[PDB]
C-alpha cells in the first residue's frame, strides 16, 4: 500500500522496505569477492559487459579513495559514485586536517553514516549499493561492507552480487591465517569464474586490486598479466 | 614570557616562567603557561594572554572530540597542525606563540615551534617568548643533545633561570613537565631556590666605582659610602 512509498514509514512490525527494497538492487548486481591475507587485503569483481564494443577499463568498479584505502561498489554503479566521491572527501578532511591518513575503522565508520542519513528522511532514497571499504592504515589491513542500511561490519571475506551464496562456501576453504596475497588473486578470480555462468552473459571479465606491504602499502590494480586466464 | 621544549629519548622537557605582566606590573607571578590539550601533549604559550587561552581550549575540545571516535591515542603532529590552521587564519587579528610538544607511541618524542606568522617547523628543541632571545647563544655553547631525562630538568630550569634574569618580561616561578611513556611528571622550583641569579652572582657584588670621592688625585678608589670619609 502506502507503507513502502517513503524511507521515513515504519512497517506494522518495524522494518523500512524502502531500504530492503535497496538491498534487492545489490542482490540482483554482479559478484564481488574479497579477502584478508595478513599482510593486506584483495578485492576482485567481474564486470559484465554489455556489448563487445567496451573499451578494456570501462565500468570499473574499484575506485581509489585514498593511497592506503580504496572503495569497491557492488550495486548500481552511479549511486556507488556519490560514495566514493564522499569517502573521497571524507579521507582528504584528515589528511588536511588532522594530518594523518584516515583509519579504516574510521573511513568505513563514515561511509554508514552518509548512507544511513539518506534512509531517515522522505525526500530521500536509499543507495542501491554495498561498499566494500578495503584499507591498509596503521590499524593493519581492514575488510568492510556497509549495506545500504548503513550497517558496516568487518569481515575476513565477503561474497557479495547475485550468487554471494555458492561464492561464500568457496571462500570457507581458504585459510585467511596463513594466505597471502601472491596466491589469493589466482584463488579468488577462480572463485569468479566457476561461480558465474556464461549462460545468461557471454562478456564477462574480472578485476582484480589489492593494497599490501608488496604494493608499498599503495592501494593499486593488478599488472594484466598476474590475473589467471579462464 | 620564556618558553621552550627539548626533546631527550624518551619523551620532550616542556619549560615555562610564570609572570603574565601588563606592559609593565606583574598582574599575575604564578601563571601556568604549559597548557594540556591531552593526557601526553601539551603546548607551551606565549604573546597575548587571551588570544592564546582561547586557541588552546578550541584546539583541546577538538582533540579530544577526535578521541573518542577514532579510539586510539592522538599523534602529536595532529595537534600541531590544529594550531597552523587556527594561528594562519586568525594571524592578523591575535598575537600567539606556541610551541607543541608531547609524546605518541608512534613518533616517541616530538617537538612543533609555531610563531606568530603561523608557520609549523618540527626541531630538536624549541624557543619562544621574548626571554628567548637570550637563549639561543646559550644553547649554542652549553646544549648538547641527547641527555637523559634528568639531565634535560636541571638543564630547562637552568636556561629559564638565565633568560628571566636578564629579561624583564619573563620571571616568578619556574614551571616544568616532562612528557613521555610513564605518568607526565611535573616540577615547580621558585624563585629563591632557582638555579641562577644575578644578585647572588659572585662576580656582581663589586658595585661600580662611580660615585668617586673628591679627591686630589685620578686613582680611582671606590665608592663614597659615608659623608665623613
Ligand atoms: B608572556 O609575558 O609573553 C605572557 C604570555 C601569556 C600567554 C601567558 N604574556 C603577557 O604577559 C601579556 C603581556 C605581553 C607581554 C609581552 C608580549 C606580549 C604580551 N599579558 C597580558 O596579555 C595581560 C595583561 N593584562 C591583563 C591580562 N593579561
Amino acid at each position: 500500500s502506502g507503507h513502502d512509498q517513503s524511507t521515513d514509514v515504519f512497517s506494522a512490525e518495524g522494518r523500512v522496505f524502502q531500504v530492503e527494497y535497496a538491498g534487492k538492487a545489490v542482490d540482483n548486481s554482479s559478484t564481488a569477492v574479497a579477502a584478508c591475507c595478513k599482510d593486506g587485503v584483495v578485492v576482485a569483481v567481474e564486470k559484465v559487459h554489455t556489448s563487445r564494443m567496451l573499451e578494456k577499463g570501462s565500468n570499473n568498479r574499484i575506485h581509489a579513495v585514498d593511497r592506503q584505502a580504496g572503495i569497491c561498489i557492488c550495486g548500481l554503479l552511479p549511486d556507488g559514485r556519490a560514495i566514493v566521491s564522499r569517502a573521497r572527501q571524507e579521507a582528504e578532511n584528515s589528511r588536511d586536517i588532522f594530518a594523518t591518513p584516515i583509519r579504516g575503522s574510521v573511513l568505513a565508520n563514515r561511509v554508514g553514516e552518509f548512507m544511513h542519513a539518506y534512509t531517515t528522511h522522505f525526500a530521500y532514497r536509499p543507495f542501491g549499493c554495498s561498499a566494500i571499504i578495503a584499507s591498509y592504515a596503521d590499524d593493519g589491513p581492514q575488510l568492510f561492507v556497509s549495506d545500504p542500511s548503513g550497517t558496516v561490519a568487518g569481515y575476513y571475506g565477503v561474497a557479495l552480487g547475485k550468487a554471494k551464496t555458492v561464492a561464500k562456501s568457496e571462500l570457507e576453504k581458504l585459510d585467511f591465517s596463513s594466505l597471502t596475497c601472491d596466491e589469493a588473486v589466482g584463488k579468488l578470480a577462480s572463485i569468479l569464474h566457476e561461480v558465474h555462468d556464461k549462460q545468461k552473459d557471454k562478456l564477462y571479465e574480472v578485476e582484480v586490486a589489492w593494497v599490501c606491504d608488496k604494493s608499498d602499502r599503495k592501494f593499486v590494480h593488478v599488472p594484466a598479466d598476474m590475473v589467471p586466464a579462464e | 614570557t620564556t618558553i621552550l621544549a627539548v626533546s631527550y629519548n624518551g619523551g620532550v622537557v616542556l619549560a615555562a616562567d610564570s609572570r603574565t605582566s601588563s606592559g609593565t606590573y606583574v598582574v599575575n607571578r604564578a601563571s601556568n603557561k604549559l597548557t594540556k590539550l591531552t593526557k601526553k601533549i601539551y603546548c607551551c604559550r606565549s604573546g597575548s594572554a587571551a588570544d592564546t587561552q582561547a586557541l588552546a581550549e578550541r584546539v583541546s575540545n577538538y582533540l579530544g572530540s577526535y578521541q573518542t571516535d577514532i579510539g586510539a591515542g592522538v599523534n602529536v603532529a595532529t595537534a600541531a597542525n590544529l594550531f597552523q590552521k587556527m594561528c594562519y587564519m586568525n594571524r592578523w587579528n591575535i598575537s600567539a606563540g606556541i610551541i607543541v610538544a608531547g609524546y605518541d607511541p608512534i613518533n616517541g618524542g616530538s617537538v612543533y615551534s609555531i610563531p606568530s606568522g603561523g608557520s609549523c617547523v618540527k626541531l630538536d628543541y624549541a624557543l619562544g617568548g621574548s626571554g628567548s632571545i637570550f637563549l639561543y647563544s646559550f644553547f649554542d655553547a652549553n646544549y648538547k643533545p641527547g641527555m637523559s631525562k634528568s639531565e634535560c630538568v636541571a638543564f630547562c630550569q637552568r636556561a629559564v633561570a638565565h633568560a628571566y634574569s636578564r629579561d624583564g618580561s619573563s620571571g616568578g616561578l619556574i614551571r616544568t613537565i616532562t612528557l613521555d611513556a610513564d605518568e607526565p611528571e611535573d616540577q615547580t622550583i621558585p624563585w629563591n631556590r632557582s638555579p641562577y641569579c644575578m644578585e647572588k652572582d659572585p662576580k656582581y657584588v663589586t658595585q661600580a666605582t662611580q660615585n668617586q670621592p673628591f679627591s686630589s688625585s685620578a686613582k680611582i678608589t671606590g665608592n663614597r659610602m659615608s659623608s665623613t670619609g
